[PDB]
């Protein structure tokens, strides 16, 4: 029934089929295109049902409003993103590229697919779809210790965390009589009462692990240390888009809006979040696991977006989520091109990295500084919204320590440009001193670079687009 | 107040302890398969819990899937990984372990009270027998995209575990 | 020449301070990641069971 | 309340065929020779004795086999309500479970080509 | 024979999966503790369906998709364990630290 809204999945769903036949039979397979040309698709097949049709619904169980398209094409383009530099990155380990690209793509239709969901069922079918490919994505190099034990610590953090939002789920099912619809559940129960606490409690544990917000947070500096460094781009963009649409659509729209002690709690979890994600990574010698701090730190910042809800702040919460993905695509393809060419390797490594590639230098800056927030630049204009959309509605507190919080950021983001231009000929690393002197990295290098320069002074046409999109939460 | 209820009450109960007893062995129990064992009677026992709720199909499947195949698969993985046990002692024990018991117990009467607080809704009307038939119904009207993404599951979890333990 | 002195200690002091506190908070609550996948659970569990008394 | 009809039988007989192995193997133990405790009670090695050591070279040649057998156990499960319930349903659920089944196929495929 | 006692005993046993899962050393130990979990939760969604929703069973459907994807996280969980001790070779869950 309205099957049109699945126009967008499936044609994914059919990449993931087709390359992984073409890997049955070839095994030394060009499938990184057709999985671009996928994801290009399935991005294509939204302008169609974006503005044409009214909200639709598949059969309660799905709902394609342009909220659900905003979050399917954020996670379709952080996957093509991901797409582009996993290339030579897991190519150049001794691995097959057909059956990495199959996981990413389910991953993909997993976190597609929790976008739109509004059912108990199958919003725990797309959650563990997510996960589960997460966890075969983190372990893909199992060659390496720290990946094998990465993906270990991984899967046995996010099946308790399911486990967790499952007792949550069944709960809201026995509470509200039947009703697995998450919108029939807000007419049955409209009373703060025990079980509806511990069911509200249940669920935002499984949302936080997502969405890494402390304390359940502390699975990333692990993870992101471990896992390949693609898939580590692909776990700090899509994840948390995924997180983010299943956290609206849950709390918004079943957890019935009269018990806003999620705000409340929220509120702790960002405040704990700004503190702990930014104060941490200040002291570090890795660029991923500071790249991982640095991803909590950031949420901490998005949560302030839904936490003080007036169709301002959810506005706010969306176009930083959006430009998150320009800044963290650009800011991980610069790290594996460098760990690529000679380094792989950490922060300390960086200096004097001018001299030898200032290509390189000039992309990765430019997405550190948009991190930090500098003026023009997609981050400047993304917590400039955040932090009135957060003033506008009466949360001092919340943004008197974002900005705080921005400043103890600009510290640590600027100290690696530090390493990256400061140092003269004698000061260059032993990595740099023998640097040598792919075109799907640069081309993807390239393009998120101009996007994060750009769409910060460039922003008036998706802002219209986001306040679409946010039309579309309860209030 | 009946023969047929005391047996429901009876069986109900005798299945409870089964359940209690074996499941504090997977996790008490200093041998490895003497919990991979009881972990396949705690199965059985929560399938005949739900023979014993009328629903008569999830229980079939639930001896299927996790005494015939779970179970079977946790028995062959546990003799792969056997290497005489040589588990040193760790000084920060005591500490988690005490911090597990207490956040257990407290979570337990925590949502003892929640269950015991709250008003279901009974719904005194007595339940289908045929549930295996609804359930099929529910498959391709209500739950049809669960039923069609759980494919696309079990394929992406079939080659990401082969890529996992291969050998190579 | 205590004046300068003064700019040199309690002045410059006090705005550095700030910073090599901001440093230690650092330094030494990365420790709260202890690398143990029961503790992060436990982490996780008193998490809830708190959020539920609050 | 409880609605299921034919059980009653099934835990009556589950208990009486418990009672058989049980009860035979107690009848054996009542009459039959004590102990034969010293050398009877030493492993088979063909009459040679235990080389030692005593390992199996560990292989995955068994869990990939259970593995793939969970998969396809799942499959089953999935597709017994399917087959009770085909009169009801018509046509369109044989074009979504052929869809089921064409995946799994394919699941099949990818087990069989490695 | 009432749902309280059912949910009652369904919260024992996340209580006891959630004791093996934290405190267990073994690694094949804590897999098992969160099948343990899993049932926990089935049995809660197969006493509200019993009780609750009887006629067009709900939690009964919703436990089935429950036991498949315990099935399949099992499935995966075996295999990064596997991974993780042909490098390692040990299951000492104490010795997958590498931190400080
Ligand atoms: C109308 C029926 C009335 C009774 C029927 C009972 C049937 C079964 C039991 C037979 C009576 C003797 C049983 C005692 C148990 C025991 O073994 O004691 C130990 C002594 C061993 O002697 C002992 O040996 C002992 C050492 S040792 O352990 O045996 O090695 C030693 O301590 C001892 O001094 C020495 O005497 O053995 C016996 O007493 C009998 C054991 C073998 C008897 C087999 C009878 C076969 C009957 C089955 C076929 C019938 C068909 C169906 C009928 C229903
Ligand atoms: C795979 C390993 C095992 C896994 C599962 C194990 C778990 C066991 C399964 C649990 C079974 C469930 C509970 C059984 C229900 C008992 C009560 C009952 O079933 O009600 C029936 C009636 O219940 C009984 O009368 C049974 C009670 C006696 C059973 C006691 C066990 C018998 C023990 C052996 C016999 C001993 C006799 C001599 C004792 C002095 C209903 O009758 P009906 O089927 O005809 O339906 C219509 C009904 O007639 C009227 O409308």
């Amino acid at each position: 029934g309205t099957i049109l809204p699945e126009t967008i999945l499936i044609v994914t769903l059919l990449v993931v089929l087709l390359a992984d036949l073409i890997q049955g039979r070839q095994a030394d397979r060009w499938t990184p295109y057709f999985a671009i040309v996928g994801l290009g698709g399935a991005i294509a097949t939204m302008i169609p049902l974006w503005t044409q049709p009214a909200t639709i619904s598949f059969f309660g169980s799905f709902i394609s409003d342009h909220l659900s398209l905003f979050f399917r094409g954020l996670i379709a383009l952080s996957a093509l993103g991901t797409i582009l530099m996993s290339i030579r990155y897991v190519e150049q380990t001794g691995s097959s590229l057909g059956e990495f690209m199959t996981i990413l793509l389910t991953a993909t239709v997993g976190g597609m697919f929790i976008a739109g969901a509004q059912e108990l069922v199958f919003i725990f079918v797309a959650l563990e779809t997510l996960s589960i490919a997460s966890y075969l994505l983190t372990g893909y190099t199992k060659r390496d210790s720290r990946s094998n034990e990465a993906a270990l610590k991984y899967l046995l953090i996010g099946a308790a965390s399911s486990a967790i939002f499952l007792y949550g789920s069944s709960l809201l099912y026995g509470l509200s009589g039947g009703h697995t619809q998450l919108p029939a559940i807000a007419q049955a129960l409209s009373s703060e009462s025990l079980g509806l606490v511990v069911a509200l409690v249940f669920v935002i544990a499984g949302i936080s692990f997502k969405i890494s917000a402390v304390p359940f947070h502390q699975w990333t500096p692990d993870v992101y240390e471990g896992a390949p460094t693609p898939v580590v781009a692909f776990l700090s963009v899509g994840s948390k888009a995924a997180g983010f649409a299943l956290a609206i659509r849950f709390l918004t729209l079943a957890f019935p809006s009269v018990t806003d002690q999620w705000q409340l709690i929220f509120t702790v979890l960002a405040i704990l979040s700004m503190i702990l994600g930014n104060v941490v990574a200040l002291a570090q010698t890795s660029m991923k696991r500071m790249l991982a701090y640095s991803s909590i730190g950031q949420a901490g910042f998005v949560m302030i977006g839904f936490v003080v809800g007036t169709e301002a702040g959810y506005a706010s919460m969306l176009f930083y989520l959006l430009v998150y993905l320009f800044m963290n695509l650009g800011a991980f393809t610069c790290v594996i091109l460098f760990s690529l060419r000679t380094g792989t390797d950490q922060i300390s490594e960086y200096a004097g990295l001018y001299q030898k590639d200032p290509l390189l230098t000039l992309g990765l800056s430019l997405c550190l500084l948009s991190l930090g927030g500098i003026p023009p630049l997609a981050g400047f204009f993304g917590k400039i919204y955040l932090f009135w959309a957060g003033w506008q509605a009466g949360a001092y507190g919340l943004v008197l320590l974002g900005l705080l919080t921005s400043v103890i950021s600009i510290y640590y983001y600027i100290r690696v440009v530090k390493m990256m231009v400061v140092k003269e000929p004698q000061e260059m690393s032993e990595a740099v001193r023998n640097y040598p002197e792919l075109r799907p990295l640069q081309v993807g290098l390239v393009m998120t670079v101009i996007a994060t320069s750009l769409a910060g002074i460039l922003a008036n046409p998706l802002f219209n687009l986001v306040n679409t999109a946010v039309w579309d939460v309860p209030q | 107040m009946d023969l047929a209820t005391l047996t429901q009450t009876i069986t109900f109960f005798a299945l409870a302890a089964a359940v209690i007893i074996a499941a504090l062995g997977v996790v008490l129990l200093d041998n490895v398969v003497y919990s991979a064992f009881l972990l396949g009677g705690v199965f059985l026992s929560i399938a005949g819990l739900y023979i014993l709720m009328n629903a008569d199909f999830v229980s079939a499947a639930q001896i299927l899937i996790y005494v015939g195949a779970v179970n079977v698969l946790i028995l062959f993985a546990i003799m792969l990984v056997n290497k005489r046990e040589t588990y040193t002692p760790v000084p920060g024990r005591w500490l988690r372990q005490g911090g597990a018991a207490v956040v257990s117990l407290g979570v337990f009467a925590l949502l003892t009270k929640m269950i015991l607080q709250t008003p279901w809704q009974l719904s005194s009307v007595p339940p289908t027998p045929d549930s295996i038939t609804t359930i099929g119904q529910h498959f391709f009207s209500d739950f049809l995209l669960p039923f069609e993404l759980a494919s696309v599951l079990l394929l992406m979890a079939l080659i990401g575990a082969v890529v996992l333990a291969r050998r190579e | 020449r205590i004046t300068a002195w003064f700019d040199r200690t309690f002045v410059d002091g006090t705005g550095n301070a700030f910073g090599v506190v901001t440093l230690l908070g650092g330094d030494r609550l990365k420790y709260s990641t202890t690398g143990q996948s029961q503790a992060y659970i436990l982490t996780i569990l008193m998490g809830i069971a708190i959020l539920v008394i609050a | 309340v409880f609605v299921l009809s034919g059980y009653e039988y099934f835990l009556g007989f589950l208990i009486i065929c418990s009672l058989v192995p049980v009860l035979a193997l107690a009848a054996s133990a009542l009459l039959r020779p004590k102990s034969g405790r010293m050398i009877r009670l030493t492993t088979y090695e063909s009459g040679m004795e235990p080389i030692g050591g005593a390992w199996i070279q560990f292989n995955v040649r068994y869990y990939m086999f259970a593995l793939v057998f969970v998969i396809f156990d799942v499959e089953t499960v999935f597709l017994y309500p399917w087959a009770v319930a085909f009169h009801q349903l018509g046509l369109l659920a044989f074009i979504e479970a052929l869809i089921f089944i064409a995946i799994l196929v394919v699941a099949l495929v990818y087990a069989w080509r490695k | 024979m009432q749902l309280t006692y059912v949910l009652i005993l369904a919260a024992l046993l996340f209580c006891i999966g959630i004791y093996g899962l934290v405190t267990s050393r073994n690694a094949v130990r804590v897999l098992m503790s969160i099948e343990l979990l899993l049932n926990a939760v089935n049995l809660n969604l197969i006493g509200f369906a019993n009780y609750l929703d009887g006629q067009q069973i709900k939690g009964q459907v919703f436990a089935v998709f429950v036991i498949t994807v315990a099935a399949a996280e099992a499935a995966v969980g075996l295999a990064i364990i596997l991974a993780i001790y042909r490098n390692r070779d040990t299951v000492d869950m104490e010795k997958f630290n590498l931190l400080k």
